[PDB]
């Protein structure tokens, strides 16, 4: 569950890192002197690798989708035992304030 | 349909994709410096400059609309993706009686230890004389 | 002076029309050129002499300043979205673990009744899910 979903957040941080790239490699072209070019083709590299496996992921995970979906809305349910959970709960509060009125009742009797 | 939808989803990414990878090659191949002829150099600057804001501008939408094919996505999985849903229910179903059977152990135990006191009480008074 | 109740976005109506009125300008003399009569064309052949190399250096300023503004656009987005990432669904997570849930259309809809458990109650329990972070 934390598992595909955290690739999501992946992919929205490297979304993030794409357009950050570009940014930054529009950034060195605009100098007026860009002696790091080789840093240029890294940044360069660092964009289409970018690209690529948002493509990557998205693509795959869209297979993943393909492979099970249903369009039916899942009969399951964890009802019945919260309902007897609750119950059971209540079964001892309820315990709880009758040992509470048999305190002060003997709390009574003690007190004289 | 449910596959109508994934298709949907396949195009949107696509889409989404390929303007990324056209915006970035054609400001990329504007930058290049050419030389002039019937362009008239300032109404060549002036659309030169147009023409890559408004591309950067691009760029900027399609990041923002992958970030929405994300919040579908997740939404999609989160609704249905039969197993976590399986494994959610079996966890929560697991922990509800755990939590069931200690309440019961405590109140069955407690049930014994008040009838011990409940038996002297008895003995108490009954046999008292009064 | 007033408008169509346009009281934001008026200023780039104002660019834009005064782009329209001197696109009407060019078609007027486009048009007028075209036919031979109110105007008219005579080929000359005349010569300029640049003062200064002004495609090299006008080109090289302007496409820098071109490149400068591209990319401030495009980094104050990706800040943006630094910014912006840094609760809908997960919300929906912790629901979901919870309570049985479904999609019609684009609403999310979830049942609420113990028809899953067994209960014939002819009453669905059908409790709608509203983005305000989440609402049911």
């Amino acid at each position: 569950l934390a598992n595909e979903r955290l690739r999501a957040l992946e992919d929205i941080e490297r979304e993030i890192g794409a357009i950050l790239q570009n940014a930054g490699t529009v950034i060195l072209e605009l100098s007026k002197e860009k002696t790091n070019e080789r840093l240029l083709d890294r940044q360069a590299a660092a964009f289409t690798a970018s690209v690529q496996h948002v493509e990557a992921e998205l693509s795959a995970q869209i297979r993943y989708l393909t492979q099970v979906a249903t369009g039916q809305p899942h009969e399951g349910s964890s009802y019945s035992s919260r309902k007897d959970c609750q119950m059971a709960l209540k079964r001892v509060d309820y315990a709880r304030l009758k040992l509470s009125d048999v305190a002060r009742t003997c709390e009574q009797m003690l007190e004289n | 349909s449910k596959e109508t939808l994934l298709q949907s989803y396949n195009k949107r990414l696509k889409d989404d994709i390929k303007s990324i990878m056209d915006n970035f090659t054609e400001i990329i191949k504007t930058a290049k410096i050419e030389d002039e002829t019937q362009v008239s150099r300032a109404t060549q600057g002036e659309q030169d400059n147009y023409e890559m804001h408004v591309r950067a501008a691009n760029i900027v939408r399609a990041g923002e609309s992958l970030m929405k094919l994300v919040s579908d996505l997740k939404q999609f999985l989160i609704l249905n993706d039969f197993p976590s849903v399986n494994e959610a229910i079996d966890q929560r179903n697991q922990q509800l009686r755990t939590l069931q059977e200690e309440c019961d152990r405590k109140l069955i135990t407690l049930r014994d230890e008040i009838s011990i006191d409940l038996y002297e009480l008895e003995e108490e008074y009954y046999s008292s004389s009064s | 002076k007033f408008q169509p109740s346009l009281w934001p976005w008026d200023s780039v109506r104002n660019n834009l029309r005064s782009a329209l009125t001197e696109m009407c300008v060019l078609y007027d003399v486009l048009s007028i050129v075209r036919d031979k009569k109110f105007m008219t064309l005579d080929p000359v052949s005349q010569d300029a002499l640049p003062p200064k190399q002004n495609p090299q250096t006008l080109q090289l300023i302007s496409k820098k300043k071109s490149l400068a503004g591209a990319a401030q656009i495009l980094l104050k987005g990706a800040e943006r979205l630094t910014k912006s990432v840094t609760d809908f669904n997960s919300e929906l997570l912790r629901l979901r673990q919870h309570w049985k849930l479904r999609k019609v259309g684009d609403k999310i809809l979830g049942d609420l009744s113990y028809r899953s458990a067994g209960s014939l109650f002819p009453h669905h329990g059908t409790f709608e899910v509203i983005k305000n972070p989440l609402d049911v």
